[PDB]
């Protein structure tokens, strides 16, 4: 900075402290009352959701092995596992409409083979509908599946 | 004649009233399925 | 009984739902600090720790950041519940949970914390549900727009009937501390007014001087000054700037210290100054009667004050929308009924069984405690179709 | 460092008033906090491509951010597709080599972060925290005793 | 659409080689339609103001609404916005010693918003009960102001 | 479409007027599609009756 | 430059809207090519140069 009269040097230093630190104090995390940080992804007005979320964790995955000692993730408010449970409980309704379908066909035609037809109908109609949406634009909505229930 | 202009939707419940259409491609196949088919395999075999 | 059983039936739009996953806000008043809102932040974390480890798997405290907006008078806590098989009864379920945790911040706090389950939904049409937007069409300012808000929060308040809850986003209004720097003392002495305005700009807000390389990558280099010498009012006066004539000046020679009210954020629309208004429609009325009960008293207020709505409808849910989609439904069924059949009759027979079936819809629907949202009006429209058949097959065979 | 007087008619209304002959638009918001920042959302119609609408409302600025002050335009202006909500929120701690609040949210913005954004369609990522930079603590003590300023 | 991008940005990599002049003023890149349609007219009858006054109220109330509204090419103002208008007499100017440049510093410095930082900054000592902005040198409002500048 | 909404955007400016602020409307291309129908769709109609 | 054909110096508020501040002359002292020698430019020496 200067160097005063009698040849004395002043120095950054001397008139500073000088630390390795934040651009922005303005907010610090914790993760149960212990000192973390963390990404918050936010959509992007448009995007399929679920695939972002995919490789959210596809870019991630490359990160972990270059960790330094004690670095660990962890995951809060995570949207992921709300569509796997509108699945395996959607697919299962369906599974469980048949089977009801089923034994209401034996109550009616005590026939083994006739009650057997509408068992082999109904699951082709559900899979022509997947390539209907398909063709049109649409994707396996929360509505959609609700769709194939009803 | 009840679906697919209940289908006519607007605005932030566009995607919302829209995705009947889901339910008629589906009707239209169970019409498909029962006019091909089921006609078929009730000769094809019942008793 | 059709009709008042419909009537009555209270409109909806799509049901919140358990998620696994809810959050809760924190706000404190007029220019807290960094460690006050952190004290209310530890507190909010232990009820979902010490007073909730059946329910809550972690917890996600964050100090400084509200959604309201910004600054460190705010916080939010990222909440992710447990798996909903260990979670068996009402109790342990999201709107049973927000219920006493709302409770438990409203007894034994002294800011203003809540807590909320997750609008799948998006963040609108709540239903019975509002979002007014005062604006300042004419060439006022800032502080008398502040007083035509509080006029129209106030009528609000002093006839609802059939009442209304109504309160301001978040212009708080809190003190700034305002530094005239008279320029005829400045450079009477010989001090640059540049020189100035970079020394309490670069020493209390900070500086983006230039970049460095840390470890390979590029970052930033920024100025400031320990916290210990800009904490309060008096540490103006302990930075030095220099004058042409090579001795010290302190602050305290040119500068004039004293405090003013102006608002910690500044709202607009469409360019113009704005406040936000964020009401709800009451537990009687509901939205179209409400909106329209708040647009006269919009109209009693002073000149250059008008409004403009946000961002509300601009054309949703049940109809206005429904009835068009409907009419055009019944305008279709009977021709269709008609280019397989020919008469006059045949098609009324189908076009009087939609009553049937919809009657026992509402009935259900009425009963346990739910509501004519959107999946309602698809188990509706279901049931006109599963009544043409059954219906239609009576016709068919009879003809 | 500005506050809200400040921001609210040296970057808002510039941008404001130069905000124009864009096709598709309802209304236009914006804030203006006391921590200097700002943010307006320009709202679209329904089914509007935001891919489109994401250029247009930009370079229709622009014509503008010579008219702002040198440390916003160094600063980080931003124009991105927003969903007014999050979904992964990838929280990051240390248990055994512990480190700080703040030693963490380095590492994340400055190995992961940068990768996170780039990857599968995501709108605008949030920091919880801050990454590092060479923070200078001018004492003002020891800048009167050589003779100096800031 | 797309071409109203692509002829800028496609610029641009060229506002750097133009003068500061022109930079700061009104550079476009619209749509174009060599035509008008509507020319809304506006005039005093009562009250009466000039052909100025007029022009000001037209240019800082209806016109920012009008180009913004449903897919507007450009709009050309039929008079101009107000502005702080300054008029150098150049005997008064030799008269004390003085020139053109001496009075263009003279506003860019008295006429500026400056960015002071806050009590209780980002980073505060731990234990602070206030956190207020502070305000500096605010712009100039009215005709009395700029004529009271030293 | 564009010139109905120019309208709309000026409808909500009229009521903050100052005194003697009245809008006037020369050069306008509103009205010659609203002849090019009521005298088309009338056209229409006279080919029909003869 | 900036007295006869202007200079966009810095920007103002005027009653809440942000507008340009500009200098320029009285209209007379720069009509015909006479009053260029009006002007009056300052060296470095404190004295005036026409």
């Amino acid at each position: 900075l200067k160097v005063n009269q009698d040849g004395s040097r002043v120095l950054l230093r001397d008139v500073a402290k000088i630390e390795l630190g934040g651009e922005n104090y303005d907010i610090i995390a914790e993760f149960n009352g212990q000192p973390a940080s963390g990404l918050g992804i936010k959509l992007a007005t448009g995007a399929n959701a679920l695939d972002t979320a995919a490789a959210i964790r596809a870019e991630l995955a490359k990160m972990e092995p270059f960790f330094p000692s004690g670095l660990k993730i962890v995951y809060p408010y995570d949207t992921t596992p709300f569509v796997k449970i509108s699945i395996h409980e959607v697919v299962k309704t369906l599974v469980e409409a048949i089977i009801l379908v089923f034994l209401v066909m034996y109550l009616f035609l005590q026939n083994f083979r006739a009650t057997l037809i509408p068992t082999i109908a109904v699951p082709v109609v559900l899979l022509g509908t997947f390539a209907v949406l398909a063709a049109f634009g649409f994707s396996i909505n929360t509505l959609t599946m609700f769709g194939m229930v009803l | 004649a009840v679906f697919v202009p209940m289908a006519f939707f607007g605005g932030s419940t566009g995607a919302i009233y829209r995705q009947s259409i889901t339910i008629v491609s589906a009707m239209a196949l169970s019409v498909l399925v029962a006019l091909i088919l089921t006609p078929a395999l009730c000769a094809t075999m019942l008793k | 009984g059709m009709a008042y059983l419909f009537v009555r039936l209270p409109s909806s739009f799509l049901p919140d739902e358990d998620q696994g996953v809810f959050m809760t806000m924190v706000q404190l008043p007029a220019g807290a600090t960094q460690e006050r809102t952190q004290k209310v932040l530890n507190e909010v974390t232990h009820y979902y720790l010490t007073k909730e480890k059946n329910n809550v798997e972690s917890v996600f405290a964050v100090n400084g950041f509200g959604f309201a907006g910004r600054g460190q008078n705010t916080g939010i806590a990222f909440v992710s519940l447990k798996d909903w098989a260990d979670r068996p009864g009402e109790e342990n379920k999201v709107e049973a949970i927000t219920m006493r945790a709302t409770r438990a911040f409203s007894q034994i706090k002294d800011a203003m914390v809540f807590a909320f389950n997750l609008p799948a939904i998006v963040e609108l049409g709540t239903a019975t549900g509002f979002d007014f937007e005062l604006i300042d069409q004419a060439g006022l300012g800032h502080e008398k727009l502040t007083q035509a808000r509080n006029q129209l929060l106030a009528e609000a308040a002093k006839h609802p009937d059939m009442l209304t809850s109504v309160r301001p986003n978040g212009l708080e209004d809190t003190p700034q501390f305002k530094i005239d720097i008279d320029q005829e003392k400045a450079q009477a002495l010989g001090v640059s007014i540049n020189d100035i305005n970079t020394t309490l700009g670069a020493a209390w807000g900070g500086s983006y001087v230039n970049d460095f390389i840390d470890r390979g990558r590029v970052k930033k280099v920024y100025v400031m000054s320990e916290a210990k010498y800009r904490m309060l009012p008096d540490d103006i006066g302990d930075w030095y700037v220099r004058a042409a004539d090579g001795q010290m000046v302190p602050f305290s020679a040119f500068s004039s210290s004293r405090w003013e009210y102006g608002s910690p954020r500044l709202e607009r629309y469409n360019g113009l100054p704005s406040m936000e208004i964020l009401g709800q429609a009451a537990p009687g009325k509901s939205t179209g009667e409400a909106m329209e009960l708040m647009e006269q008293l919009a109209s009693k207020l002073p000149t250059g004050v008008g409004y403009d709505w946000t961002g509300s409808y601009q054309e949703r849910l049940s109809g206005n929308q429904a009835p068009s989609l409907y009419a055009i439904s019944l305008i279709v069924v009977f021709l269709c009924l008609a280019a397989l059949y020919e008469s006059w009759s045949i098609p009324f027979s189908v076009m009087l069984v939609v009553p049937l079936g919809v009657i026992g819809a509402l009935l259900a629907a009425t009963f346990r405690g739910l509501t004519n949202d959107v999946y309602f009006q698809v188990g509706l429209l279901t049931t006109i179709g599963l009544s043409a058949k059954n219906a239609i097959l009576i016709v068919e065979f009879a003809k | 460092g500005a506050d809200a007087k400040t921001v609210q008619d040296t970057v808002t209304q510039v941008i404001e008033q130069n905000m124009n002959g864009i096709d598709n638009l309802m209304y236009m918001s914006s804030n203006s906090d006391s921590t200097g920042t700002v943010q307006i959302t320009l709202t679209f119609e329904s089914g509007t491509d935001a891919d489109i609408a994401q250029v247009q409302v930009q370079a229709k600025l622009q014509l503008a951010m010579p008219l702002l002050p040198q440390e916003v335009q160094q600063q980080g202006v931003s124009v991105e597709k927003s969903s007014s909500s999050f979904l992964m929120v990838v929280g990051v701690i240390n248990t055994d080599g512990t480190m700080t609040q703040e030693d963490i949210s380095d590492y994340v913005a400055a190995n992961m972060k940068d990768a996170i954004s780039r990857t599968s369609g995501v709108g605008d990522v949030q920091l919880f925290g801050s990454q590092y930079a060479m923070r200078i603590w001018m004492n003002p003590n020891e800048l009167n005793k050589f003779q100096l300023t800031p | 659409d797309i071409a109203q991008v692509q002829v800028q940005a496609k610029l641009q990599l060229a506002m750097p080689l133009l003068p500061q002049e022109v930079q700061q003023q009104g550079v476009s890149v619209e749509k174009s339609s060599s035509s008008f349609l509507m020319v809304v007219g506006v005039i005093n009858t009562d009250g009466t103001m000039t052909q100025e006054d007029i022009s000001d109220y037209v240019a800082a109330n209806m016109k920012d609404a009008i180009s913004r509204t449903s897919g507007v090419g450009d709009v050309q103002l039929f008079g101009s916005q107000y502005a702080m208008r300054i008029w150098m007499n150049p005997n008064e100017l030799n008269k004390f010693q003085l020139t053109p440049v001496d009075v263009i510093t003279a506003i860019k410095a008295q006429n500026a918003q400056v960015a002071a930082g806050q009590l209780g900054g980002t980073p505060p000592v731990k234990g602070q009960q206030l956190n207020a902005s502070i305000i500096a040198q605010t712009r100039l409002t009215s005709t009395e102001e700029f004529g009271k500048i030293l």
